Protein backbone atom coordinates (compact mmCIF):
# COMPACT_ATOMS: atom_id res chain seq x y z
CA UNK A 1 0.00 0.00 0.00
CA UNK A 2 0.88 3.41 -0.71
CA UNK A 3 1.70 6.63 1.83
CA UNK A 4 3.50 9.82 0.86
CA UNK A 5 6.16 10.57 -0.98
CA UNK A 6 10.08 9.13 -1.34
CA UNK A 7 12.02 11.36 1.39
CA UNK A 8 10.28 11.21 4.80
CA UNK A 9 11.25 7.92 5.50
CA UNK A 10 14.87 7.25 6.34
CA UNK A 11 16.52 3.82 4.58
CA UNK A 12 13.90 4.04 1.26
CA UNK A 13 15.31 1.87 -1.67
CA UNK A 14 14.96 1.94 -5.39
CA UNK A 15 12.29 -0.51 -7.00
CA UNK A 16 10.07 -1.39 -8.86
CA UNK A 17 6.55 -2.23 -8.55
CA UNK A 18 4.79 -4.64 -11.12
CA UNK A 19 1.13 -3.48 -12.06
CA UNK A 20 -1.54 -6.53 -13.09
CA UNK A 21 -3.66 -4.41 -14.74
CA UNK A 22 -1.53 -2.80 -17.43
CA UNK A 23 -0.49 -6.11 -19.55
CA UNK A 24 -4.24 -7.16 -19.53
CA UNK A 25 -5.12 -3.66 -20.60
CA UNK A 26 -2.71 -3.65 -23.00
CA UNK A 27 -3.21 -7.34 -24.78
CA UNK B 1 17.99 -6.82 27.82
CA UNK B 2 20.68 -7.65 24.74
CA UNK B 3 18.12 -10.50 23.65
CA UNK B 4 15.23 -8.08 23.39
CA UNK B 5 17.10 -5.22 21.95
CA UNK B 6 18.68 -7.24 19.12
CA UNK B 7 15.83 -10.22 18.20
CA UNK B 8 12.30 -8.71 19.30
CA UNK B 9 10.20 -11.43 20.57
CA UNK B 10 11.84 -14.42 18.53
CA UNK B 11 14.65 -15.13 21.12
CA UNK B 12 11.78 -16.19 23.31
CA UNK B 13 10.67 -18.98 21.17
CA UNK B 14 13.80 -20.51 19.49
CA UNK B 15 16.62 -19.44 17.59
CA UNK B 16 17.60 -15.63 18.11
CA UNK B 17 16.99 -14.06 14.51
CA UNK B 18 18.11 -10.40 14.10
CA UNK B 19 15.88 -7.43 13.12
CA UNK B 20 16.58 -3.76 13.24
CA UNK B 21 15.38 -1.84 15.77
CA UNK B 22 13.21 0.06 14.22
CA UNK B 23 11.11 -2.44 12.09
CA UNK B 24 10.55 -4.07 15.20
CA UNK B 25 9.15 -0.95 16.38
CA UNK B 26 6.71 -1.19 13.60
CA UNK B 27 6.11 -4.62 14.22
CA UNK B 28 4.63 -3.85 17.57
CA UNK B 29 2.84 -0.66 16.15
CA UNK B 30 1.14 -3.22 14.11
CA UNK B 31 0.24 -5.41 17.12
CA UNK B 32 -2.08 -2.85 18.56
CA UNK B 33 -3.54 -1.76 15.02
CA UNK B 34 -1.16 1.03 13.87
CA UNK B 35 -0.39 0.92 10.32
CA UNK B 36 4.02 1.35 9.60
CA UNK B 37 3.68 4.20 8.12
CA UNK B 38 3.06 5.75 10.86
CA UNK B 39 5.70 5.11 12.96
CA UNK B 40 8.60 5.82 9.79
CA UNK B 41 7.25 9.04 9.71
CA UNK B 42 7.53 9.70 12.79
CA UNK B 43 10.35 8.43 14.19
CA UNK B 44 12.58 11.18 15.34
CA UNK B 45 9.82 12.33 17.76
CA UNK B 46 8.81 8.98 18.58
CA UNK B 47 12.89 8.28 19.58
CA UNK B 48 12.85 11.72 21.41
C1 LIG C 1 15.79 6.41 -5.52
O1 LIG C 1 14.62 7.25 -5.89
C2 LIG C 1 14.63 7.93 -7.16
C3 LIG C 1 14.41 6.89 -8.24
O2 LIG C 1 14.63 7.44 -9.53
C4 LIG C 1 15.89 8.78 -7.37
O3 LIG C 1 15.52 10.16 -7.43
C5 LIG C 1 16.24 10.83 -8.48
O4 LIG C 1 17.14 9.95 -9.17
C6 LIG C 1 17.88 10.59 -10.23
C7 LIG C 1 18.69 9.50 -10.90
O5 LIG C 1 19.30 8.64 -9.95
C8 LIG C 1 18.74 11.71 -9.66
O6 LIG C 1 19.41 12.37 -10.73
C9 LIG C 1 17.87 12.71 -8.90
O7 LIG C 1 18.68 13.68 -8.27
C10 LIG C 1 17.03 11.98 -7.84
N1 LIG C 1 16.16 12.91 -7.14
C11 LIG C 1 15.18 13.62 -7.73
C12 LIG C 1 14.40 14.52 -6.82
O8 LIG C 1 14.94 13.54 -8.93
C13 LIG C 1 16.89 8.55 -6.26
O9 LIG C 1 18.15 9.14 -6.60
C14 LIG C 1 17.08 7.06 -6.05
N2 LIG C 1 18.27 6.75 -5.26
C15 LIG C 1 18.54 7.05 -3.97
C16 LIG C 1 17.50 7.81 -3.20
O10 LIG C 1 19.60 6.72 -3.45
C1 LIG D 1 23.50 0.88 8.64
O1 LIG D 1 24.88 0.79 9.03
C2 LIG D 1 25.81 1.27 8.05
C3 LIG D 1 27.20 1.01 8.60
O2 LIG D 1 27.15 0.68 9.98
C4 LIG D 1 25.55 2.74 7.77
O3 LIG D 1 26.45 3.21 6.78
C5 LIG D 1 24.12 2.92 7.30
O4 LIG D 1 23.84 4.31 7.11
C6 LIG D 1 23.14 2.35 8.32
N1 LIG D 1 21.77 2.45 7.83
C7 LIG D 1 21.08 3.59 7.83
C8 LIG D 1 19.68 3.51 7.29
O5 LIG D 1 21.55 4.64 8.25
Amino acid sequence: FVSGNCDVVIGIVNNTVYDPLQPELDS
Amino acid sequence: LAGTITSGWTFGAGPALQIPFPMQMAYRFNGIGVTQNVLYENQKLIAN
